């Protein structure tokens, strides 16, 4: 029975999540965007 | 459901020799100890005359590269057989008291870091997987008492 | 003496701080009951 | 200077994700139990 | 139920008076025995250790006293039959033993006399009392009934048996006596002034420590007669641990001059109140002892808290405790590491405990007086502003809700930062984020010539990046000397010899030529990773401490800064010259380069010596707030910032139930909405209606405050004792803490394990550990929603046992009924068990010794 | 619990030692009893029993912060190290009883799983003194702060680790009842350290 | 650990403490019925399972 | 055993999460639900005022 307000919060937390993942797994498995490589 | 498998990653192993899985080799005792004996002795000479042509020459290439980084082989401090040298204080791996009072995990960092004055650090010479193999070979030197 | 006075004043200012905060909430929500 | 800014951004995101997640647990608790 | 409710207020003045006097006499007797247990024939224990630094500062305990005594007051003093000074003539006694003995006997004689006199006021109140009711287990002895039926303390008797001839204070016609508690406020503080004078005269003339500015030019020491300013600590003013002359108000002669300063002030404020005693309408209801009891007990609690803070700072580095570290302290056969700081920490944490317990209890006793006003219909009639200011329920919900919010935000900030940096120190990969550790690599001196293989990116700033290993012109992987690292380089974790971070491969250089603001005087390449070192600055106390300190030390700070700047330039030019050497290619060009670093070596040496010595000086400047184990400046740490946020947030978490006691003892907003009213101050619930209602009463709110406060109290214990509170997993021996000159014993969880290595060395400490753990978890049997189960099952047990008794013939078993705790008495004993279980274990953390580096 | 502790052993004097120096042992600034009735017996007695280097040490003096405290640079002079058995015993038993008993036992034969056992001859013969320093300084095994054998490079000084090294060689060939005594240290030192 | 399971098997409706009072447990998961008789939390079958 | 557990950073993360799940059960098991209901109610009023 979710609100728009809540959906939107959920989208915003999905973004942080994926932004984080991209930074963690993209340089490692492609050897590019080398500022986030570890 | 959860572990759809389990995402633990791919295993780190040593160098690849064509036609013979290195990852597999790193869990198969008779393969890993053959590479440990080569590192330990600094030559391929004490390897079973049954060794294949490709194997015998891959080892040599491994040694030749390590000789350019001033790698010092384990035998001959510690000898080809253990139980080193009292002169140099080089550890005797044949001794059961030395073997009981070491864990294999603990032994690892003493090879990585070196140990007091003379036993050299191997962290910049060898990979941590090649140190694991050597800890396993040193285990087989033990004698009773 | 210096450290003693600082600590003491920092605890006393911890209470004084809170009251001020509470005073701001009370004044600026006068005429909204909280039911 | 630039490490610091980068670190502040990660910490913000963590607070947004953990506090954000906690409140979603409450909302979800609320929808199940009732409204 | 009522067994702990025997004596409830209001009481009459003579009965309170008399019991206080009797308790005072009793304490004086216990202290007298503690004086006997301080004598030098005994082992060190916790009781005699917590008094020895004070008895050293007083001159009564003398550490350098070796001679044995054989005649001192009267001709019978080596040793003799039936002791000669009973049970003590067995051992060699010194003069400090005799000084101790005498002060013991003096405290036992005064105490017994005060106990007698208190009893005279207490029982002569009631017109007397018979010997068998005073002692009460004296009529059980046979052939001594007649003895116990005499009447002592009678209003009538001959001089050695009077109590109160007039019956009460109110009836006795001495027209000096004040007649109301506000009027008595004036004589009570003149009286306390007089006590301050007594102490000052005892210190000046009995203990021989006159007041500043009248201290002697000369004082006797074990090495002869010396001048006050060179005589070491117990004798004179020279502090032999810090190597300084003490400030005059940091000696005991300072404390004797304050005896007179405070005594004059109390006498004058008491004479002012004699003439204009307090009279406000806002005060008049406070004559009822139930109401004042709240005021006084909560004030006293605050006084204890302030004793803890004041005593901790004032005495952290004082020679009375450090002197303990020089004696050869052995407890249950061990040998303690830094006993000075251990006993100092015990005394201050003792006081913090007492602080909490009395603020919480004082407020509960407050809520009892208010609840009774509500029961009796008088709350609505009350006239004092100190009640009526808070009568409005809409204001009460705004007070409670905004302190809940302020608590929420400070505790989320602190606990969230702890969680973050423990993630960072552990290198945890979450899929969406890789946490990264702090690592450092020295770039200067000899270390700066060790090489590594470097993966070096092409252009960090643009994506569709790429990198490559650093090579030679022929194509082999070249070794990069730590002096030549750059921001963005990656070095393999394995080659730095790091396991423990298996989810990634490289460490990244994030800053080069880094010099700690406060730490080692070295130059590093660093990975900052996720480690928030800037968070130390998110502390108002960092800035105040460092500002005062900079203002006081500004010239050596300026010369240090300038010596650092000169060394950095000289190191940078050395690295140029070393690089020209390494990249020569012509045996001539090599040789000439080598010639020029050789003639620049001296003066790199000089810039490094200069920098080292200025840094050593700067780090020897006196502390303001944050100190070393010496008494030198340290910069604030992440530890100190987290402590700061945790004190704000965690004391609000603990004290919110006290506000609820104050406002909602009778009706809260939940209650008022249903029209309910709390009928007593201690009911457990009213049952399952509306979901469940356990735990709303003011006695229960009291228990919640105490449990919740366990949390700020453990943060204080961990901080006092040298734990790191800013993460959970921190170890003392790691790169961040050694490069920044930080000593700690732990990391929240990691402290628990690490200190217990020390606890395990002591068999008496481990037996305490076992027991205190048994006490705590049994509290869960009493706090869980479980009492019906327990009563139902205890009924099954009763039945079985009575069956056995009928079958077996055992008359005493045939009517057995096991008692099962009802709900209120369970919550009380469960809280008692939970609290004593935890804080016997916290005692152990202090008692293993103090292990922070000095 | 309180008061009825025992009588103190007459051999443990309380007669006071000199205070720990404020100056760092690693300072480049300026470098590194009476006749009263029983004061000479008490000083002579403190000179054997009361330890001088038991207290945690200044932070600039810890082995990781000392320029000559790394395993590669420390001086293990055998003449200074095995010079005085009183001293090895006075110091190493206090340090060992405090820091090392927890994991290695009250007998020094091993408590924590896989922990060392210092009485074992095979272990004694195959370790250098410099080797023993390395493992105290580094720890043993992989982990944060050392492994299951924790690192001491923040924590202890180079001089404190050296008393530990000499004390540990008194464990050789002893039985599993507590720690080496004063005469174990002395027979160890006579048989060339 | 298994005496609560025997209590489930025999005392799901009435224990002997309930039966002296005439009580009757009305469902398998109720939390209590107390503060009566000192309090009754934890007599249901669900609680005996826990 | 925990000195061996500390040498693995994945197992020490598991150790931390495990401890937190447990002591929170005490919030739910103590005789305290009325206190939690009446405080929650103060919290709701306050948030609605904001
Ligand atoms: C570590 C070695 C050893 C082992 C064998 C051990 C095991 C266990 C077990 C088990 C089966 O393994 C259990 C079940 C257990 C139980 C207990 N132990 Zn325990 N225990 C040991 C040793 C000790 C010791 C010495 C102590 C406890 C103490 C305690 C206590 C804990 C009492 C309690 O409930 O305490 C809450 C407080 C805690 C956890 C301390 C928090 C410290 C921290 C610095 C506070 C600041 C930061 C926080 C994140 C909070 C911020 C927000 C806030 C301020 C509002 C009970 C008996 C106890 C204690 O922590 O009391 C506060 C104590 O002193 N224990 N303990
Ligand atoms: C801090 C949180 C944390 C992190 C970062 C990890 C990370 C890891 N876990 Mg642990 N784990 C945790 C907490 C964590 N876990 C907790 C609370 C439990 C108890 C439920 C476990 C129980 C656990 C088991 C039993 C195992 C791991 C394994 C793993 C690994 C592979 C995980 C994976 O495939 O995910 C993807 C999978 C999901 C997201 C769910 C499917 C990885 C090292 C595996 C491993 O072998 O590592 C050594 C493994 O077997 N996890
Ligand atoms: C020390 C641990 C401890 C012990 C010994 C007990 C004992 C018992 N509990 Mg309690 N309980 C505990 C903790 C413990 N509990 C905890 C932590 C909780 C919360 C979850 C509970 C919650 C609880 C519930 C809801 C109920 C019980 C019940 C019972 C009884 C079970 C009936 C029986 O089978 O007899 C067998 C008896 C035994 C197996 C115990 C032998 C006794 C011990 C080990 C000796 C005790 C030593 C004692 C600590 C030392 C202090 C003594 C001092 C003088 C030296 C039993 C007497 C039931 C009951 O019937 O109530 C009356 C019940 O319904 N328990
Ligand atoms: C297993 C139980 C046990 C044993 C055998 C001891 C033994 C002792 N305790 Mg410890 N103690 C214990 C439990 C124990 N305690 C518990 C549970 C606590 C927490 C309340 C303490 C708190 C404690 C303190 C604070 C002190 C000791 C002290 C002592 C010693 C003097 C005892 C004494 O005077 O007794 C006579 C005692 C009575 C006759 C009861 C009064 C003795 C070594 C003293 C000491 O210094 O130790 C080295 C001391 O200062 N006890
Ligand atoms: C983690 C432990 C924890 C936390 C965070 C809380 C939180 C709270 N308790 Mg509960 N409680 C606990 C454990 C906890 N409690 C335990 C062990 C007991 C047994 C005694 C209780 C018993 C209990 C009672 C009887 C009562 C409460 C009440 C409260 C509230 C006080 C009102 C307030 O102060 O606002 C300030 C808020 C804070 C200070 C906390 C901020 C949020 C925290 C820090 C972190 C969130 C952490 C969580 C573990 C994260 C998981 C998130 C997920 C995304 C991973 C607050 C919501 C009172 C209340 O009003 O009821 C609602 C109350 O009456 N507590
Ligand atoms: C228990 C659960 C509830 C979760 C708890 C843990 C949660 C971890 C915290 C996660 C924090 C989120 C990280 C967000 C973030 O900014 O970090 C990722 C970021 O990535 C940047 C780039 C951006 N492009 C490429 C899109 C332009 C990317 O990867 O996509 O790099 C950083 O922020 C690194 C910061 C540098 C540190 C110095
Ligand atoms: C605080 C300590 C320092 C000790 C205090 C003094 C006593 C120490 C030694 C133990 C004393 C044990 C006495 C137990 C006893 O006899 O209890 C009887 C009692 O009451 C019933 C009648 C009185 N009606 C009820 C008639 C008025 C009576 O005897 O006086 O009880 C209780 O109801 C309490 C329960 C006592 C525990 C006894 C249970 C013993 C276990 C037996 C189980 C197995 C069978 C088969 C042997
Ligand atoms: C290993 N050694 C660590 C300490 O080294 P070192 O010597 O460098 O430094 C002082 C800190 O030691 C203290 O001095 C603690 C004493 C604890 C007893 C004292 C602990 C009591 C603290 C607070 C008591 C609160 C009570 C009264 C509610 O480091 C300080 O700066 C502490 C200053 C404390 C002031 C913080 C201010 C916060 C405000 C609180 C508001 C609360 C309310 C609104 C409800
Ligand atoms: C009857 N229905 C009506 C209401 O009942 P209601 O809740 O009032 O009643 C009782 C009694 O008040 C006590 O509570 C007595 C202790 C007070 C001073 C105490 C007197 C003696 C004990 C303490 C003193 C001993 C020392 C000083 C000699 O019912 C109970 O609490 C019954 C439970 C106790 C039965 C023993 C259970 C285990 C024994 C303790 C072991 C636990 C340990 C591991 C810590
Ligand atoms: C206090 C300072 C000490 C001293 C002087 C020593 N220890 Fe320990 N230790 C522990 C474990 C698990 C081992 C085995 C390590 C392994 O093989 O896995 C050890 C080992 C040692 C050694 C031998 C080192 C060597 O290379 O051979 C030495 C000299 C040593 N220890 C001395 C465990 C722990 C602890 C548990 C946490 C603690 C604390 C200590 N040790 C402390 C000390
Ligand atoms: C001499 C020049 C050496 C070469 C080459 C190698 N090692 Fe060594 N080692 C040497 C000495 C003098 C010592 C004694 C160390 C000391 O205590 O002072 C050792 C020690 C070891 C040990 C035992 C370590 C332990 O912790 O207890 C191992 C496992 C060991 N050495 C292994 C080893 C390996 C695998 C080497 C080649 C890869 C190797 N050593 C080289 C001397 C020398
Ligand atoms: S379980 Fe106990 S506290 Fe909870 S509603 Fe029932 S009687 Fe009340
Ligand atoms: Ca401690």
């Amino acid at each position: 029975d979710i609100s728009k307000v809540a959906w939107a919060w959920f989208g915003v937390l999905l973004a942080i999540c994926l932004i984080g993942a991209f930074g963690n797994y993209v340089p490692k498995l492609f050897v590019k965007m080398l500022m986030f490589l570890n | 459901v959860m572990a759809t498998g389990c995402f633990v990653g791919a295993r780190n192993a040593s160098e690849p020799r064509l036609g013979s899985s290195s990852i597999a080799a790193s869990r198969t005792a008779p393969a890993y100890l053959r590479e440990a004996q080569v590192l330990y002795e600094g030559s391929t000479d004490g390897l079973p005359k049954d060794t294949p042509a490709d194997e015998i020459a891959h080892y040599k290439a491994m040694l030749a590269e390590l000789q350019t980084r001033n790698y010092a082989a384990c035998a001959g401090c510690h000898q080809v057989n253990g139980g080193g040298n009292k002169a140099i204080n080089a550890t005797n791996f044949q001794d059961a008291g030395w073997q009981a009072n070491n864990s294999s995990p603990g032994m690892v960092t003493s090879i990585v870091n070196g140990k007091g004055k003379v036993m050299p650090a191997y962290k910049d010479k060898l990979t941590l997987q090649q140190i694991n193999y050597l800890v396993e070979y040193i285990r087989r030197f033990e004698k009773k008492r | 003496m210096t450290a003693i006075l600082l600590a003491c004043l920092f605890v006393l200012g911890g209470y004084a701080a809170l009251w001020g905060i509470i005073k701001f909430v009370v004044a600026n929500t006068k005429d909204i009951a909280a039911n | 200077m630039w490490n610091v800014v980068g670190q502040i951004i990660s910490v913000l995101c963590f607070f947004i994700l953990t506090v954000g997640t906690l409140f979603g647990i409450v909302y979800v608790s609320h929808l199940l139990s009732r409204g | 139920k009522r067994w702990y409710q025997k004596l409830e207020l209001p009481m009459p003045p003579e009965r309170i008076f008399g019991a206080h006097m009797m308790l005072i006499g009793g304490l004086a007797c216990l202290i007298g025995t503690y004086f006997f247990a301080s004598m030098t024939m005994w082992n060190d224990g916790y009781v005699n250790l917590t008094l020895r630094p004070r008895l050293i500062s007083l001159g009564i305990y003398d550490p350098y006293d070796t001679e044995q005594i054989q005649r001192v007051w009267l001709p019978l003093i080596g040793e003799f039959s039936t002791s000669k000074l009973p049970f003590f003539g067995q051992y060699p006694l010194t003069m400090t033993d005799f000084r101790l003995f005498g002060w013991g006997c003096f405290h036992i004689g005064l105490g017994l006399w005060l106990v007698y006199a208190g009893a005279a006021h207490y029982y002569g109140a009631r017109g007397g009392a018979t010997i068998g009711e005073i002692f009460w287990l004296l009529p059980y002895v046979p052939g001594l009934k007649g003895l116990c039926q005499i009447k002592w303390f009678t209003p009538e008797g001959p001089w050695y048996k009077v109590g109160l001839p007039w019956g009460s204070f109110a009836n006795t016609p001495w027209p000096i006596l004040r007649r109301t508690y506000a009027d008595a406020l004036s004589p009570h503080t003149i009286y306390i002034g007089l006590l301050f004078f007594i102490w000052g005269f005892v210190l000046w003339f009995v203990l021989d420590k006159p007041p500043v500015p009248l201290q002697p030019a000369q004082v006797m020491t074990p090495n002869g007669l010396m001048p006050l300013e060179q005589a070491p600590f117990p004798y004179g003013w020279f502090d032999p641990y810090l190597n300084q002359v003490m400030h005059p108000m940091n000696t005991i002669n300072g404390e004797t001059t304050m005896c007179f300063v405070w005594g004059v002030l109390f006498v004058a404020l008491g004479a002012y109140w004699w003439y204009r005693p307090p009279r406000s309408i806002n005060i008049t209801h406070l004559e009822d002892t139930k109401a004042v009891f709240h005021v006084h007990l909560t004030a006293i609690g605050y006084v204890s808290f302030a004793l803890a803070i004041v005593g901790f700072l004032a005495l952290r580095n004082h020679p009375s405790y450090l002197m303990l570290n020089d004696m050869n302290v052995i407890i249950y056969g061990k040998k303690i590491v830094n006993p000075g700081r251990m006993i100092h920490n015990m005394i201050t944490f003792n006081h913090v405990q007492v602080g909490l317990l009395y603020v919480a209890a004082g407020v509960f006793h407050g809520g009892q007086y208010l609840h009774g006003l509500n029961i009796s219909g008088a709350y609505k009639q009350a006239r004092s502003k100190f009640i009526t200011w808070f009568q409005n329920p809409d204001l009460q919900t705004k007070i409670v809700g905004t302190t809940m919010f302020v608590s929420f935000v400070t505790v989320v900030f602190g606990y969230g930062m702890i969680c973050w940096n423990t993630g960072a120190e552990l290198d945890l990969n979450f899929g969406i984020y890789q946490f990264r550790s702090f690592r450092a690599i020295q770039m200067d001196g000899e270390a700066g010539n060790i090489g590594y293989r470097v993966f070096r990116p092409k252009n960090p700033w643009d994506p569709t990046a790429g990198g490559d290993w650093v090579k030679n012109p022929d194509g082999t992987a070249k070794l990069v000397k730590a002096r030549n690292l750059q921001v963005g380089d990656r070095i393999l974790n394995e080659e730095l010899g790091i396991g423990s971070s298996p989810t990634y491969s490289f460490t990244t250089i994030e800053e080069i030529n880094y010099k700690p603001e406060w730490g080692q005087p070295k130059l590093y390449a660093v990975q900052w990773g996720s480690w928030t070192h800037f968070l130390r600055k998110v502390n108002p106390l960092f800035w105040v401490d460092k500002g005062i300190w900079y203002l006081q030390n500004q010239k050596t700070f300026e010369a240090t800064r300038k010596a650092d700047e000169a060394y950095l330039a000289a190191h940078l030019k050395a690295v140029s010259l070393l690089n020209q050497i390494d990249d020569a290619q012509t045996e001539e060009a090599k040789q000439k380069a080598q010639a020029e670093l050789d003639k620049f070596r001296p003066e790199l040496e000089k810039a490094h010596a200069n920098m080292l010595e200025w840094n050593e000086r700067l780090a020897s400047t006196p502390a303001v707030l944050y100190s070393n184990l010496r008494d030198q400046h340290r910069d604030g740490e992440i530890n100190d910032a987290i402590f700061f946020w945790l004190m704000i947030g965690g004391w609000l978490f603990g004290f919110i139930p006290l506000l609820r006691i104050a406002f909602h003892n009778y009706q809260s907003p939940w209650y008022r909405d249903f029209e309910w009213r709390k009928q007593s101050p201690d009911f457990p619930c009213i049952g399952p209606v509306k979901g469940g209602t356990c735990g709303v009463s003011i006695q229960d709110q009291l228990w919640f405050c105490i449990l919740f406060s366990i949390k700020p109290l453990s943060a204080i214990a961990w901080y006092l004792d040298g734990g790191w509170i800013a993460t959970m997993m921190a170890r003392g021996n790691e790169a961040y803490y050694l490069t920044h000159n930080i000593s700690h014993t732990g990391g929240v969880f990691l402290y628990m394990w690490n200190e217990t290595t020390w606890i395990w060395t002591d068999n008496h400490l481990t037996a305490m550990l076992l027991l205190g753990h048994l006490i705590w978890f049994v509290s869960f049997a009493l706090w869980f929603k479980d009492r019906g189960s327990r009563a139902e099952g205890g009924d099954i047990q009763s039945r079985w046992v009575r069956l056995m008794g009928k079958r077996l013939g055992i008359k005493t078993l045939q009517e057995v009924r096991f008692p099962v705790s009802n709900l209120a008495t369970a919550k009380l004993w469960g809280t008692v068990f939970f609290y004593t279980g935890t804080f016997v274990l916290v005692f152990l953390y202090f008692a293993d010794g103090f292990f922070q580096n000095r | 619990g309180g008061c009825f502790v025992g009588s103190r052993d007459p051999n443990e004097t309380r007669y006071p030692k000199a205070p720990m120096p404020l100056q760092n042992q690693t300072s480049t600034l300026k470098t590194a009893a009476q006749n009263t009735p029983g004061a000479r017996e008490a000083a002579a007695l403190r000179d054997r029993v009361t330890p001088l280097n038991l207290q945690q040490v200044n932070e600039q003096d810890v082995a990781g912060n000392d320029p000559l405290g790394s395993p590669a640079r420390v001086v293990l002079d055998e003449g200074e190290m095995y010079r005085d058995p009183v001293e090895i015993y006075r110091e190493g038993r206090a340090l060992f009883q405090n820091n090392c008993v927890g994991c290695h036992g009250h007998n020094g034969c091993g408590n924590v799983p896989r922990s060392t056992n210092f009485t074992d001859p095979g272990w004694q013969e195959n370790n250098s003194d410099g080797g023993i320093y390395s493992s105290i300084y580094n720890g043993k095994g992989i982990g944060n702060g050392g492994g299951a054998m924790p690192a001491y490079y923040n924590q202890l000084s180079p001089q404190q680790i050296r008393y530990l090294v000499a004390y540990l060689r008194a464990f050789k060939g002893r039985q599993c009842n507590g720690l080496p005594t004063l005469s174990d240290v002395e027979r160890m030192v006579a048989e060339r350290q």
